[PDB]
């Protein structure tokens, strides 16, 4: 195969759907939300080890 | 190669002290701070600042100074002193005042003497 | 009664009226399609017999793309289809092809288009043009059709929202030849010019709401806000109403000196919500410091010569009135000495809509300054330096010439941006 | 609806054409049958730029072949996407240019130039509004480099203001194919810079040192190299087939690339470039792209950019990216690296973004450098042209076909004075 | 209505405010998620004296949390009570000064500290009126000590009128932490002594003393010292926040405290502290507190009182009691022991009561004592200043972030000076 | 945020490397195969999009045959391909071979690499460089990569754990001269450089562990529990963090003195595990003990300048600081007269993990004593006679000269060799 085509289950894959989506946006502030949940959660474990 | 380092510890420059015409200099213009240390209080940038004021009401405003220890502000006061240096035609050396934003010994001198030179009827150090 | 004909010029102005329009769909309830579940829309929509509410705007781009974009996303059933015009070619970031060869008729069409915009509003406060100083589209297209409106409508308030070049980070690199050209262009044309940096924008959106990787969008969505609350006294009522033709009066205090710095208030994520009052005096204070200025220009060192706020939400006279003497108690703050008052201070019922998605929170009070003050002159400094050191080599002169330009364009471009160098620092100095 | 007319020339030029079509096809979703199986409304979208609709659902690339013997077109014809163009638009000769200039651009180019030209002014006619024309061929061949140069000077005189891109595999400078390549090239070298408005130069040495040093392929085929081009190819123009955020089509990148006429040579390259060992391991983020794009072994040119002065560059970034992210870094890099940068350009970058990446990757990012390291491989190929110039080697040929002997003198004066320019801007000081 | 901003400096720092801050909140009942649970309206009466009232019923502490490494304010936001903080109020850097007064001073204290004084600004001005700034942070630390003088120096500058509140931890006489504790020490007091209005000692071996054998814990953690600095830091300015029969202001405390300028140095300690078992034994009256009080082992500083002379001390007693009783009782210690309260002030004893005791204690009271038993602190620090300095060990990398060896000179001179003035008032004779 | 890059030059670099990833793998929980079923691994590994966590190492030989080694063992889904760099040609025990001729193209290479690697860190702790002194690849390469990167990324923190030739038991003949050439080389570039022997460190495996025939796994699997502990601060919370800035702050009183003896506690079997209370001070104690030292250096001829403790595990402050007062009162651990304090005390609240088929048992405290002391200067001494006893023959002197290298090289290597001799004797004495 082309060499610049990356493999499957590799970090540059993406499939045909997540490519021609074309939202920004949208995608850091989800990113963003999940981030702060973990960190709450996280912080939570945290608290509960101290 | 002799060195004369302590286990390489270099000791700091230890540059001569300002000239006292320069200090009564300073002295007599009226500041609302004093050089206690030439590096530390001149390193900002606001008591040059207090100077040229002085010296040009109109054309420096303390307001657009701020007296703060960062290197952007810092950074801003000097970037403003030298623009309004170059419009006016005071020769304000870039060496001297980055030397002086990074607190290295003696630029702080230099530079006053400079300025007391530029500003004081041009009375040159007495030096030698 | 109070219409307010907007037009959106070049990638950034359509982009930026996407955000515009989407926040005036949502404020007034009415949905993409165009129809809602009193004429509070009037200034911005047009309803028709069967009680679809059309845009008063115009989308005009030399670009088929961006235009393509909005006649197949959520809002293709809002706009009006001929309002949406597209060119064939792009302009290509040449100042001189937006200008003088492609431009032509897309601004006649455009001027037929904004003809029949307002021979269907009965008032008309005037227009919010949109533009891209620095891309051949938004200055030179946007600066032929100013020309224009200026020519046919003559008397009627030009605000134009424009994009300047950021100090360090750009992306174009014509960008300094074209914003020199455009901005000669704009000063004789513009009633109330708004500068607006992306740099400053970006830094507004990392620090204020904590987006590491700021957009396009984001800044969109800023700037939206920020004219909305502008224009919220035009469609919901308030205590101390101001309007557009008020912007000037209390505003531009000479006709050359009409460029303005923008900053909205409060800037705050979901997250950091509800843990801070709040209060009109804070949101003043923030309103007021020199990192939430949407240019790249620091106001400390020139002297702010008019103020114009525009209080949105829970805000009493009361509260207004003390924020301000604060405000002119401030050291750092300096006006200038033949200006006492400076101030221009405009309350509103209405709170800043949130549009759902986006990042700025639900915030019960807002504030929009827009100052006039001598510190703008510093961004012109660093363009007429960033213009004369490729102008000495004529780096990227020849494509300019092309399209029917000569270098006596340059050079009188160049000496009147120094001309208003020369006024900022004659209007700061005593 | 701004069409760019694709044109391929000689063996090398017809098989990275070739591969450019396989790839533009497999990006928009179109079967070597020509039919749509894309799943995507962006992908016919904007399919009018490369492609033609033809009776049905099939879509007839807007190519034209062109050559002097007919075995590449055969082989193309026999390949895997053989059968999307045009019947029609293949012309071919019939006694191909024995890797002589004077043979392709004279003598036997002669002829079929006016049918190639029929084919591009019906397929130019065709478009609604025409972008240009971009023509992909090698320097130091006969047919190629012959036909290429006449073809780019007859679409010059008959569309003046419609833009010219070229793809030049330019001979590689230590190892040499053909021995006429300096010949062929400083021939043809002379014709780009009067005719085409963007030229860009391949070098095939540059193209084996990345795809063994970066993707680290052992023994790469041509049809590595052609990929690699063809990738490049797609992403120059992917801001005038896909919704963009901040958009940047041919002629935007040709104003903010090229300062002064003459000077409108690049060397691109294209990210990211991983190996099939390392591509789990690497992750993808625009400070990445950028730091791979930036390093001299990216670029598809020979000449390393760190000799060199940027005069400018452009990079057109593919993928949901953030455009502070992107900008941060192109300033950061100019910055660390003002040594390398213009000093009179205050900005020496052109930033385009588009949202749609090629298949298979989440980002992508190709770059085009305006850089006067381009100088020491026009300088090599004149050392090699004017070493077998002095003892007139293999002359005879090209004075047989009817060019004047002073032809060569006069290309080898343009090059050098193309080479002095460069050397002027590389050691310019502002005021 | 007379506001404090509570600053907390370094990792000791931010540990002991996050402590004061769970202390103060349960002492309001506030709930770490800023709710009010207390059932009684004297816990709101004066609640704005360390909270602000959010758009909610939420109320947020008025602390400012100041760091040079992240880690200690991501452990203060796991902490009990790290979600009533302002999420803006948390001012970090990236990388942490190694325990370098002169980093955390000077190099990387200058960027963070705009963002430290424009936080400081904020709370400040949205204050109606306003006591003043208390400061929490150890001496003998980078980040803390030097961050806090310098933000003490700044504040001192734009408030010069309002009250300055420093807890400092002292390191501790035998075992110490850091090697560069004396470094750290001598460059923070000088600062201290010039712009610190009111400072209070604190050393953690005092500490382990105290809660070793009052409160025979068997392994106490930091957890249990910063509790007992929480609750003389909250009982000092409890006259604030509750009624008292005869209150007693932190500028009173101050005025009352300090003779001279440069004598503001406190020893503070916390009645009652007992021991688990002995609970039901030990019987809660005024005479039993100031027997507590004035024992030199209720002191969390090193230094005993017995070996100085008491200048001044005040007393803040809470819970029902009686005036005369507690008068007669600070009385009858003087009189005990005149020997250790210096001549020439008739009354060496500032006494307050307040109404409100800690919530479980029927009784409390808090202990402020200007004694010139200090000097023997600031001797031994001096000592080991000295014997660093002499050979000039780990002065290099003071010296290579940008300060002068006269700089450290100056300090010493400074801290001598203190000394000496503490024995002249050690050894001053009436008339 | 805490980055740290690990740098393995030579088969002792890369063999410690193996356990020392081993190691951080277990305890982190890390499968072999890169992905793990927070962000506490940033500090050793970075993750990627698609949750495989690949770590921030460079291992650096001029053979290929430990580096395939690592190809083809368990580990080679873990670490990066191109990350590990293989030589075509050994150093053959010789500096000048790995600092002269072959190590160019190798160092080259490896700061690319290193560059791209620092890169992807946001912060930068410092870098961790595990090389072998007395081997050509692990002196001169070692040497070399540890110039270049003083040159370009300047104030960074190097830490050296090197490996000195053991005073009598060693496996090359060479080795006094490479080891004199890269102890001069590194005097003047790396921060702080921890000092290990493997004579001392099987003195520990044989009298601690009950190993009667310890061997270089071992060996490695002890450097590398003695890396973690030190690397814990940075990735688990506790008491009183110990930064990478701050070893260098309270450890090195002069740029000259930076080398630290290093050693680990408890030492101890599963066999005798449980089988002694194992408390605070007995494990300091331990710490103390000259065997404990990882150098056949006895601490009882010179004197400690500043002893940093790391503590892992239930370790409480009122422990720590009864044992570093038990051992001030200690007559025969003596301190310099300069240093009153001389000690730093760090806890971390995580204890040390177990590998499975090691010797070490699961103990719930630890102790990792580094201490700056002039006794230090012993092994240098033997150095510096076991040099010139074949310098005086110029044995196997052809051998550098061939590669590129002069007598004057020799000679300013044991020259100063003398002077820091002359520098810990000065340090020493009043
Ligand atoms: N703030 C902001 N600025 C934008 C945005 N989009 C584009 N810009 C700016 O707009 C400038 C160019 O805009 P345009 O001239 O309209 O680009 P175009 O549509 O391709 O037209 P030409 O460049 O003239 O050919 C760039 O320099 C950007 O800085 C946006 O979404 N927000
Ligand atoms: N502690 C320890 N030391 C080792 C280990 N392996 C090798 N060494 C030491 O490392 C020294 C040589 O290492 P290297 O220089 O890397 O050997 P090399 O990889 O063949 O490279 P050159 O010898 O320079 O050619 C020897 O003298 C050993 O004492 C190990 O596993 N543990
Ligand atoms: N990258 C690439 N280069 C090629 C290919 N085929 C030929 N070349 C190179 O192109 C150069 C010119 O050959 P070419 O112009 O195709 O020969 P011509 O058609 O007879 O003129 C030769 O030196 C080849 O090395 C190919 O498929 N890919
Ligand atoms: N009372 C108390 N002291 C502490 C705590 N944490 C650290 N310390 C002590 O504070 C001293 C200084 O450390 P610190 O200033 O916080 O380090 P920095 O944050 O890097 O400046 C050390 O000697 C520690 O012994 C704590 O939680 N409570």
């Amino acid at each position: 195969g082309n060499p610049v085509m990356p493999a499957r289950n590799a970090p540059a894959f993406c499939d045909e759907y997540d490519r021609f989506n074309r939202d920004v946006a949208g995608e850091m502030n989800a990113k963003k939300q999940q981030n702060l949940q973990k960190k709450e959660e996280v912080y939570a474990v945290k608290r509960a080890e101290q | 190669q002799e060195d004369t380092t302590l286990f390489g510890y270099e000791s700091p420059p230890d540059t001569p002290a300002l000239h006292r015409d320069v200090l009564k200099w300073v002295q007599g213009l009226d500041l609302s701070q004093s050089l206690k240390n030439c590096r530390r209080d001149v390193a900002n940038g606001f008591l040059v600042a207090e100077i040229f004021s002085r010296y040009f009401p109109a054309d420096i405003q303390m307001h657009s100074f701020a007296n703060a220890a960062s290197s952007h502000f810092k950074r801003d006061n000097w970037t403003q002193l030298q623009a309004f240096c170059g419009r006016q035609g005071i020769n304000l050396p870039g060496d001297l005042v980055e030397g002086c934003v990074q607190g290295v010994h003696g630029a702080a001198i230099a530079l006053l003497e400079h300025l007391y030179e530029a500003f004081t009827g041009k009375k040159v150090p007495r030096l030698k | 009664m109070r219409e307010v004909i907007s037009i959106h010029i070049g990638q950034a102005g359509i982009q930026v009226g996407n955000a515009c329009w989407e926040l005036y769909c949502l404020e007034h309830g009415i949905q993409p399609d165009g129809q809602m579940p009193d004429d509070a829309f009037n200034t911005f929509f047009s309803e028709t017999g069967a009680g679809k509410h059309v845009p008063r705007c115009i989308f005009l781009d030399l670009e088929p793309t961006v235009v393509d974009e909005v006649r197949t996303g959520t809002y293709r059933q809002l706009f009006h289809p001929e309002q949406l015009i597209s060119g064939k070619e792009d302009a290509a970031n040449n100042f001189a092809r937006g200008h003088y060869t492609i431009g032509k008729e897309i601004v006649d069409l455009a001027l037929d288009r904004i003809r029949k915009l307002a021979d269907n509003c009965t008032g008309l406060q005037g227009f919010l043009v949109f533009n891209a100083v620095g891309g051949g589209t938004g200055s030179g297209l946007g600066s032929l059709l100013l020309e224009r409106l200026s020519v046919d409508y003559g008397k009627k308030s030009k605000l134009g929202f424009t994009v300047y070049p950021s100090p360090q980070v750009s992306t174009a690199v014509v960008e300094p030849y074209n914003s020199v050209l455009s901005t000669h262009s704009l000063l004789e044309h513009t009633d109330v010019a708004v500068m607006l940096d992306n740099e400053a924008i970006y830094d507004i959106c990392r620090r204020s709401l904590d987006i590491e990787r700021p957009t396009y969008t984001n800044l969109n969505r800023l700037i939206a806000q920020v004219i909305s609350s502008l224009t919220a006294s035009l469609r919901f009522d308030g205590a101390l109403n101001v309007d557009i033709t008020e912007f000037q009066t209390n505003l531009v205090p000479y006709p050359r000196i009409h460029f303005m710095l923008s900053s909205y208030a409060p800037i705050i994520s979901a997250e950091k919500a509800y843990h801070e009052q709040l209060s009109v005096a804070e949101i003043t204070n923030a309103a007021f410091e020199p990192a939430s200025m949407m240019v790249k220009c620091d106001p400390r060192h020139g002297k702010y010569m008019a103020c114009c706020l525009m209080y949105r939400g829970d805000v009493v006279p009361k509260d207004v009135n003390a924020s301000v003497a604060t405000i002119k108690t401030k050291r750092t703050i300096q006006f200038v000495d033949w200006c006492p008052t400076g101030f221009k201070c405009g309350i509103n019922y209405q709170p800043p809509t949130v549009v759902p998605g986006g990042d700025l929170a639900k915030v019960q009070r807002a504030v929009c300054m827009i100052s006039n003050s001598t510190a703008i002159g510093e961004i012109f400094s660093r363009l007429d330096h960033k213009f004369d050191l490729m102008y000495a080599k004529r780096a990227f002169v020849h494509w300019y010439v092309g399209e029917g330009m000569e270098e006596g364009e340059f050079s009188e471009a160049r000496e009147d941006l120094a001309a208003l160098e020369k006024d900022f620092e004659e209007v700061g100095a005593e | 609806m701004r069409e760019i007319v694709h044109i391929q020339g000689g063996q090398c030029g017809n098989q990275i054409g070739a591969k450019f079509w396989e790839v533009v096809s497999d990006e928009h979703g179109i079967d070597p049958t020509g039919t749509y199986h894309g799943d995507s409304d962006l992908q016919l979208e904007r399919i009018n730029v490369y492609f033609n609709e033809a009776t049905g659902g099939r879509y007839v690339p807007r190519a034209i072949l062109m050559d002097l013997e007919p075995g590449t077109m055969d082989s193309v014809r026999s390949g895997p996407y053989g059968q999307i163009f045009r019947p029609d638009n293949f012309v071919f000769g019939q006694t191909g240019a024995g890797n002589n200039w004077a043979k392709g651009h004279y003598t036997e180019g002669a002829e079929l130039i006016d049918s190639v030209l029929d084919v591009v002014r019906k397929e130019a006619e065709s478009c609604d509004c025409l972008q240009g024309f971009q023509v992909c061929h090698s320097l130091g061949g006969g047919t190629g480099s012959g036909m290429g140069t006449l073809l780019i000077s007859k679409i010059r005189e008959e569309y003046p203001d419609r833009m010219m891109l070229t793809f030049s595999v330019v001979p590689s400078p230590k190892v040499s194919d053909t021995v006429v390549e300096p010949y062929n090239a400083t021939l043809s070298v002379h014709q780009l810079v009067e005719n085409a408005d963007e030229c860009m130069v391949l070098d095939n040495e540059a193209l084996y040192d990345i795809c063994f040093r970066t993707l680290k392929l052992t023994t790469p085929t041509f049809g590595d190299l052609n990929h690699l081009i063809s990738a490049v190819m797609s992403g120059i123009t992917c801001c005038l087939r896909f919704p963009g955020q901040l958009n940047a089509d041919l002629r935007k990148l040709a104003v903010n690339l090229i300062p002064f006429p003459r000077l409108h040579f690049f060397m691109v390259g294209f990210t990211p470039l991983t190996s099939r060992g390392s591509q789990q391991y690497r992750a993808l983020t625009v400070p990445e792209l950028t730091q791979q794009m930036w390093d001299a072994k990216n670029m598809m040119c020979a000449a390393d950019p760190r000799h060199g002065r940027y005069l400018t560059a452009s990079a057109l970034f593919r993928g949901r990216m953030s455009t502070k992210e992107v900008d941060e870094q192109m300033l950061n890099v100019q910055n660390k690296n003002s040594s390398y940068f213009v000093e009179w350009i205050p900005n020496n970058v052109k930033s385009s973004v588009c949202d749609i990446p090629p298949k298979g990757l989440k980002m992508s990012a190709t770059f085009i450098g305006n850089s006067t390291a381009i100088q020491e491989m026009f300088k090599r190929v004149s050392e090699q042209f004017t070493a077998m110039f002095r003892r007139k080697a293999f002359l005879h040929w090209y004075t047989g076909e009817g060019m004047d002997e002073m032809e060569f003198t006069e290309a080898e004066s343009n090059m050098n004075d193309l080479v002095s320019e460069y050397q002027q801007y590389q050691d310019a000081s502002a005021e």
